[PDB]
């Protein structure tokens, strides 16, 4: 088969630098060279078409090149609704196959997150589940790490984190930590706190409240 | 008005044959290409295969011996199979038409290949602590616990509250899905005016609303 190689894998520029993505394929294929950008949750959306012609109603700062061998995708002012992943494919003989694609995030100034804490819901509480949520909202740079104290001792096992994808508005990310307890681990101590360290500030950012205080 | 829906079963046991129903409208099956593509969860696109309007078939070498294609031009439908399915078969599959690049995609229907067995999620409202400091504005969520398998659609207010919400990929432990939401407005819109937490999970027939209420008397 005609094997795609896609580079780079992954790619982070600020807003309005310029995006370079190059697809190399194992044999000359002329120019059927298709490129695709994929929002989360949705297919891939045709960009180019024939190597390089624009399809009707995506930016001019799209545009790509090539002929044979070496194709080149290229964004001249990336905007922040650019976000996604991108992939080439080659239609020239079967099996058609895909670049491997390029997964681009955007830089942009740093935000502190917002956080919540949520103690368990009565409904949970019930069946005998807590769950206690913590939700870090809006943050740049992605890198955050949370940590749950119970009475002021870290607590480490059966903690699931989330993380959104880069947000195609304001370039921030989110992320939801659930720390899951039994009903009863949950009433048999009083404080309970995450605590989120982010490169926005020395001292971590505390959410926390008393199991039986309110 | 080029549109194409894959019908997918969802839910598959190891070894066992996997259907998916691609009905298209816009354009004449006779004319155009459609072609098969899966995503494996957090991967790269694989083509699959296609079906020729004329009717010829050309399948990836790869899954070759497991996978087939038929249509019918009458109905709009092109039909996929696959046999000897295995846990790396998950995955999101979708049909598409080629005229001068992949232009026009279904939406993809999530294949989960596994013996666990289906099961409804629990939905939890998540109101704020009590104290906080309620001021400028308030965040709510809700929490959708132990189900299987992907996905679950989840919406605020029937999907009139889409600003500023945030939802979580959801997180899989001990073969249940877990995943969660949050929602923030205004402290002058809430609890004054409603907000409502819908939740579908598909693969068990299960759709709940859960209004958030506050934890006190407000």
């Amino acid at each position: 088969e005609t094997t795609v190689t896609q580079s780079p894998a992954s790619l982070s520029v600020a807003t309005g630098e310029k995006v370079t993505i190059r697809c190399i394929t194992s044999t000359d294929i002329d120019d059927d060279m298709t490129w695709y950008q994929q929002k989360p949750g949705e297919p891939p959306k045709l960009l180019i078409s024939e190597a390089t012609t624009l399809r009707p109603g995506v930016p001019s700062r799209f545009s790509a090149s090539g002929y044979g061998t070496d194709f080149v995708f290229t964004i001249e002012n990336t905007l922040s609704e650019d976000v996604a992943d991108y992939y080439c494919l080659q239609s020239d003989n079967m099996p058609y196959t895909f670049g491997g694609g390029t997964k681009l995030e955007i830089k942009r100034a740093d935000a502190a997150p917002t956080v919540s804490i949520f103690p368990p819901s009565s409904e949970q509480l019930t069946s005998g589940g807590a769950s206690v949520v913590c939700f870090l909202n809006n943050f740049y740079p992605k890198d955050i790490n949370v940590k749950w104290k119970i009475d002021g001792s870290e607590r480490q096992n059966g903690v699931l984190n989330s993380w959104t994808d880069q947000d195609s508005k304001d370039s921030t990310y989110s992320m939801s930590s659930t720390l899951t307890l039994t009903k009863d681990e949950y009433e048999r101590h009083n404080s309970y706190t995450c605590e989120a360290t982010h490169k926005t500030s020395t001292s971590p950012i505390v959410k926390s409240f008393n199991r039986n205080e309110c | 008005q080029v549109q194409l829906k894959e019908s997918g079963p969802g839910l598959v046991a190891p070894s066992q044959s996997l259907s998916i129903t691609c009905t298209v409208s816009g354009f004449s099956l006779s004319r155009y290409s459609v072609h098969w593509v899966r995503q494996p969860p957090g991967k790269g696109l694989e083509w699959l295969g296609m079906i020729w309007g004329g009717g010829s078939t050309d399948y990836n070498s790869a899954l070759k011996s497991r996978l087939s294609i038929s249509k019918d031009n009458s109905k709009s439908q092109v039909f996929l199979k696959m046999n000897s399915l295995q846990t790396d078969d998950t995955a999101m599959y979708y049909c598409a038409r080629n005229y001068r690049g992949f232009a026009y995609w279904g939406q993809g229907t999530l294949v989960t290949v596994s013996a666990a067995k289906t099961t409804a999620p629990s939905v939890y409202p998540l109101a704020p602590v009590c104290g906080d400091t309620t001021g400028s504005s308030v965040t709510l969520g809700c929490l959708v616990k132990g189900y299987f398998p992907e996905p679950v659609t989840l919406t605020w207010n029937s999907g009139s509250l889409s600003s500023g919400v945030h939802t979580f990929p959801a997180v899989l432990q001990s073969d249940l899905y877990t995943l969660s939401s949050s929602v923030t407005v205004t402290s002058s819109t809430w609890p004054s005016q409603s907000i409502t937490c819908n939740v579908a999970h598909p693969a068990s027939s299960t759709k709940v609303d859960k209004k958030i209420e506050p934890r006190g008397p407000t």
